[PDB]
């Protein structure tokens, strides 16, 4: 009962626009893979051994008392020199980093902060006082937020419940919202208006990645199965299925190849795209994963973090338990790598925050 | 079979006041040598204890010809410190790190030479190679907190107390000195928190709700005083607390009373008989005073929180009971 | 490769339309004393009442004086050793006896034990597992403890297998290979140290 | 449908369970009745975990008892019915919050901790 509806043609016109700023996009991908795959044999395995030696030598420091109350959610800015972290209460703060100094504390948020994200572009080729950040509450309110105001800006009114998940298209012209309507919704930035609102879910949707090259999204809800729907046309391409609790974690990889999975049932799921099969299954963790984060530009390993109070790098391909993340006290909330891959922070219940780093 | 019997016998002698005999006895154990050796252990005491430090140190050089385990090493050290360049103590602690890593005591004493002399760094790396070589060293892991967070980046001193819990785990002095960490600092609901979850994970930790305790607000702390009593009784610590919040509310006589319990509980402890002798001076006559010196004479404590403070720091190491009891009550 | 098959789909399909696709779903009160008294007393009375009018009826003489369903929990431990008959003896019997589905592959130093059943089966087996069997160097630890949506053997098997290629090769038959896997590696780091 | 602010909402399953384990705590002498004898009960840090009813009238009179089990590290839930809660815990008046107690050696400490498990599953 696949029931069509004719919508806006500003939704077309973004489509074209997301088809054409995609497409070279991912022929750059390709030929990038194809011309570092052919190196010698010799070279890569030693590369890689010496980072899988890099991460089994990791070790924490600078824990941060992030605020008073559990903080949620966590992520590195662009050039990994700022740390954007939210809390249960209503704020939302910035750090300096590795120094963990706070700069310009936000407020305007009334109820639990789910997820804050910097602009792609937020410290590289934006001014300050435009828009950076977009960050989401427990009651249905999203907010835009700059890096000198400490108040908000325009907002967005669409969404009446919980908003799960906020997240930045690679391009940044577009704001990725799930909701418990069982729906996400797309955010156009230069248009000013939602130009989709997609509904294929039988539960509240709860997480939502973005493809590097701007073509896919993947999506995660509280049903147990994941969608990967086809900016340019929609159409949803790839029903995944194989978790029989709910998915709170979905997260592609650099290459256009793997998906990573986090679900209610402990385990760590790792699908392939081009085969439509699921390939692996990780036993990650005694507890829901609540993140799945890959590595970045690189992509050479898988970050997961779970409600026991540890979190775990595994090798990718091969999923081996290169090293394991301790020292929270309480569930790990949310975790993010540095664009630069050298460091890793990871927020907690504790109310605290930790920067792992390769000593 | 052991040297039981003569360790009493030489209890005995010295608690007789028979000066020569004892010495005598020492001496002539030391030269047969029916023992371990605790001999030149008991001939160091003695010549410390004998006419003046010259004979310490004869007894010092006696036992290096014995050659005992390396913590004769530490000794020699320790004794180069008390008045010399640091270049004898670290060559010494050098030679005995080389002989041995563990007894942990020897990179202790190595890192706060360290501090003692210019620069805090390699007192930083000595205690890293010693936690990372040990590992299983509360007094370690202490130093090293308590090091960085004296430099600053208390970031660095609170993710170093969180490994330090890890790694054991649930040791009452971790949780502790994590809660004091969190608590010198702007943080006391933080610290409040620490303080739940280590009274929940260490129930029956006398040091724990002795701390706990004097975190409440001033209305609060009676009933804290009965859960304490309830759970852990006739620890000391909780009984010098309940001495010392019947002290702060001028109830003096039953400051008095719990004082004297929780003397007559546990006499090994330094920090009850200076705040015994504290209490007195500011409430009573002279002769209580007097008379707790006596019975504070009596009985050598050790093993207190601050006690220890002033019995380990190198520059007062040899003086005597009296005058290490003065030095602790004054600085509260 | 040079497209992947969604690169190559578009290159158009694209037109304004929001698609609804294929749904698909998911894979008492107390009583009071006074009240439990209430109840007792109405019934016996009703009865006495019935015996008395059946009596009346001469139904009776008078009487005379008196002179996995919905998801499956899984759990995965590994001994060091567990060629001993009794403790063998002792696993298969408890898991068949709570309904325990799985398997038992031994192996050098990694002896890896698969339960699947309920969450109170599960508890008891962990129970026994880790407190009720005294090992002694030998050490039980449990690997892993998840869910998944349905069982993956059919009883307990106590398969015996020498080459690590063996075992993971039985464990791939059915469908759990990365259970060996992790377990297998764990091993290899805990050896490292 | 019943309040956004009540976060923490157990399901029916988790709704029975709860419910039976709170009359089997009343009747070993295990639970405390009330927001005041909660709030008692945290304080003294001698509490398993709380139960709070969602259908309070105001809703703003037990809101303080999250964020003094976050402080005391204690799990919390919140059922739908305050009727319901005061027929488990014994009487016939609606009750909104109460608190399982710790007692040594009883016999309820395996389902205390599997409801404890399943209860801080629920902040996600």
């Amino acid at each position: 009962q696949t029931w069509y509806h004719e919508g806006p043609n500003s939704l077309k016109v973004a489509r074209l626009w997301i088809a054409n700023y995609s497409l070279p996009r991912a022929m750059k991908r390709l030929e990038e893979a194809r011309l570092h795959k052919e190196i010698p044999e010799t070279t890569r395995t030693s590369q890689m051994q010496e980072l899988h030696k890099s991460l089994r030598s990791l070790n924490n420091f600078c824990s941060q008392i992030g605020d008073d109350r559990p903080i949620s959610y966590c992520h590195f800015s662009p050039n990994s020199k700022m740390l954007a972290t939210a809390c249960w209460s209503g704020l939302c703060k910035l750090w300096s980093v590795p120094d963990c100094n706070l700069l310009h504390t936000l407020r305007g948020h009334n109820t639990n902060v789910g997820a804050i994200v910097f602009h792609p572009k937020s410290t590289v080729s934006l001014d300050p006082k435009d828009v950076n950040l977009a960050s989401c509450a427990a009651d249905g309110s999203v907010k835009l937020w700059s890096l000198d105001s400490d108040e908000p800006v325009a907002d967005i009114e669409g969404h009446t419940v919980r908003v799960a998940r906020v997240m930045w298209h690679p391009s940044g012209r577009f704001l990725g919202t799930t909701c418990y309507d069982r729906s996400w919704r797309l955010w156009d930035l230069e248009a000013q208006e939602e130009i989709l609102h997609q509904e294929g879910h039988s539960m509240g949707v709860y997480d939502i990645a973005f493809h590097q090259d701007g073509s896919l999204a993947g999506t995660g809800g509280l049903d147990a199965f994941g969608r990967v729907w086809d900016l340019r046309t929609g159409r949803c391409i790839m029903f995944l299925e194989g978790h029989l609790k709910e998915i709170y974690g979905i997260n592609f990889s650099p290459n256009g190849y793997h998906i990573a999975t986090g679900s209610g049932d402990n385990t760590c799921k790792v699908w392939d795209l081009r085969q439509r099969r699921c390939v692996y299954t990780i036993p990650a963790h005694q507890n829901l994963v609540t993140g799945v984060k890959f590595e970045p530009i690189h992509g050479n390993f898988l970050l997961t973090g779970a409600y026991d109070n540890t979190a775990k790098i595994w090798t990718h391909p091969g999923w081996s338990p290169l090293k394991t993340l301790a020292g929270h006290e309480g569930k790990v909330m949310g975790l993010d790598i540095s664009s630069d891959g050298q460091l890793i922070a990871t927020c907690s219940y504790d109310r605290t925050f930790k920067l792992w780093m390769a000593e | 079979k052991a040297e039981v019997l003569w360790l009493m016998g030489a209890k005995s002698k010295w608690l007789a006041g028979d000066v020569p005999a004892a010495r005598s006895i020492l001496a002539l154990a030391f030269q047969a040598n029916p023992n371990s050796e605790e001999i030149w252990l008991a001939a160091v005491k003695l010549e410390s204890e004998n006419d003046e430090y010259e004979r310490a140190r004869r007894l010092l050089a006696k036992a290096r010809s014995s050659a005992p385990t390396a913590r004769v090493f530490m000794k020699s050290v320790k004794l180069e410190w008390v008045q010399d360049n640091i270049r004898a103590a670290q060559d010494l602690c050098e030679e005995a790190l080389r002989h041995y890593e563990d007894f942990p005591k020897l990179w202790m004493m190595k890192g706060q030479i360290e501090e003692q002399k210019e620069m805090m760094e390699k007192a930083r790396e000595a205690y890293n190679q010693g936690l990372k070589k040990c590992p299983h060293s509360t007094p370690l892991w202490l130093l090293l907190s308590r090091l960085e967070e004296k430099i600053g980046q208390l970031t660095r001193a609170r993710a170093i107390l969180e490994k330090s819990r890890l790694k054991n785990p649930k040791n009452p002095g971790l949780w502790l000195e994590s809660v004091r960490l969190e608590y010198r600092a702007g943080l006391k609901n933080i610290a409040n928190t620490l303080m739940a979850k280590a009274l929940q994970e260490c129930p029956n930790s006398g040091i724990l709700w002795s701390e706990a305790i004097f975190l409440e607000a001033r209305p609060q702390r009676r009933t804290k005083s009965v859960d304490a009593l309830k759970k852990c009784e006739h620890d000391p610590h909780v009984l010098l607390a309940v001495a010392k919040l019947f002290w702060s509310q001028r109830k003096i006589t039953k400051a008095r009373e719990w004082f004297h319990r929780t003397v007559k509980i546990d006499s090994d402890l330094g920090d009850a008989w200076a705040f015994f002798y504290k209490f007195e001076l500011q409430h009573g006559t002279e002769e209580q005073q007097e008379e707790v010196r006596k019975r504070c004479e009596s009985a050598e404590p050790r093993h207190g929180e601050l006690w220890c403070a002033v019995s380990k720091d190198i520059a007062n190491w040899q003086k005597k009971i009296g005058d290490i009891l003065r030095l602790v009550a004054g600085r509260i | 490769p040079e497209i992947e098959w969604w690169d190559s789909y578009i290159i158009f399909g694209i037109t304004n339309l929001v698609e609804h696709p294929a749904q698909l779903n998911p894979p008492g009160v107390y009583l009071t004393k006074k009240e439990q008294k209430k109840l007792r007393r109405q019934t016996r009375r009703e009865a006495q009442k019935e015996l008395q009018e059946k009596v009346r009826l001469g139904l009776m003489p008078p009487p005379e004086p008196k002179v996995i369903s919905q998801g499956v929990h899984i759990s995965v431990y590994r001994v060091r050793n567990l060629s001993n008959p009794a403790k063998k003896f002792k696993i298969e019997a408890n898991a068949g006896q709570l309904y325990l589905t799985g398997v038992v592959v031994l192996h050098k130093d990694v002896n890896v034990v698969v339960v699947e059943g309920g969450p109170k089966a599960q508890k008891k087996f962990k129970r026994l597992m880790l407190h009720r069997i005294k090992w002694d160097t030998n050490k039980c630890v449990l690997v892993w403890e998840g869910t998944a949506k349905d069982r993956s053997f059919g009883e307990m098997k106590f398969k015996q297998c020498p080459t690590e290629n063996m075992a993971r090769e039985h464990f791939k038959k059915h469908g759990a290979e990365h259970y060996w896997d992790l377990a297998l590696s764990e091993s290899v780091l805990e050896s490292t140290d | 449908d019943v309040n956004p602010k009540a976060y923490p909402l157990a399901d029916a399953h988790l709704t029975k369970k709860l419910l039976d384990l709170v009359q089997q705590s009343c009747n070993y002498k295990q639970l405390r009745k009330g927001a005041n004898e909660a709030t008692k009960t945290l304080n003294r840090g001698i509490s398993e975990f709380i139960v709070m009813a969602a259908d309070a009238e105001p809703l703003e009179i037990i809101l303080h008892l999250p964020l003094l089990c976050e402080d005391k590290n204690v799990p919390y839930v919140f059922v739908r019915s305050k009727q319901a809660l005061g027929r488990a815990c014994g009487v016939s008046r609606p009750v909104i919050a109460c608190s399982v107690t710790i007692k040594e050696g009883s016999q309820l400490k395996q389902q205390i901790q599997s409801i404890q498990q399943s209860i801080e599953r629920l902040l996600v």
